[PDB]
């Protein structure tokens, strides 16, 4: 198994380097809210947060 | 027993209402405010205050 195995060499460098392909998001950009939820915040009817669900948002 | 069988039955029809929850109706908030304070202050009147 002499054949597979210079094979394997040459799989396990090029799997070892390769990895830089697929990430999680890589750049972090910080813009202030849109007037709409940032007016709603800061009045009365602001209910807790929750971590999720997706808020709804004007445009 | 009672509120619980509320809680556990729960269907598909009440997704709407709870599935995906955006807010903890429990949780206060209120918004901390900026200083301030009141005085009532007398102004006076520029001419006679009659009839």
């Amino acid at each position: 198994t002499s054949f597979v195995l210079m094979l394997l060499f040459t799989g396990i460098i090029l799997i070892a380097t390769n990895e830089l392909t697929y990430n999680r998001p890589r750049e972090i950009q910080y813009r202030y809210l849109p007037r709409d939820l940032d007016s709603f915040i800061r009045t009365q009817e602001m209910p807790s947060a929750i971590f999720s669900s997706m808020w709804d948002v004007d445009t | 027993p009672g509120a619980i069988s509320q809680l556990v039955s729960y269907g598909a029809q009440d997704v709407y209402l709870t599935g995906n929850p955006q807010i903890t109706f429990f949780k206060a908030v209120y918004r901390r405010y900026t200083n301030f304070a009141m005085e009532s202050i007398q102004q006076t009147f520029d001419g006679t205050t009659d009839f």
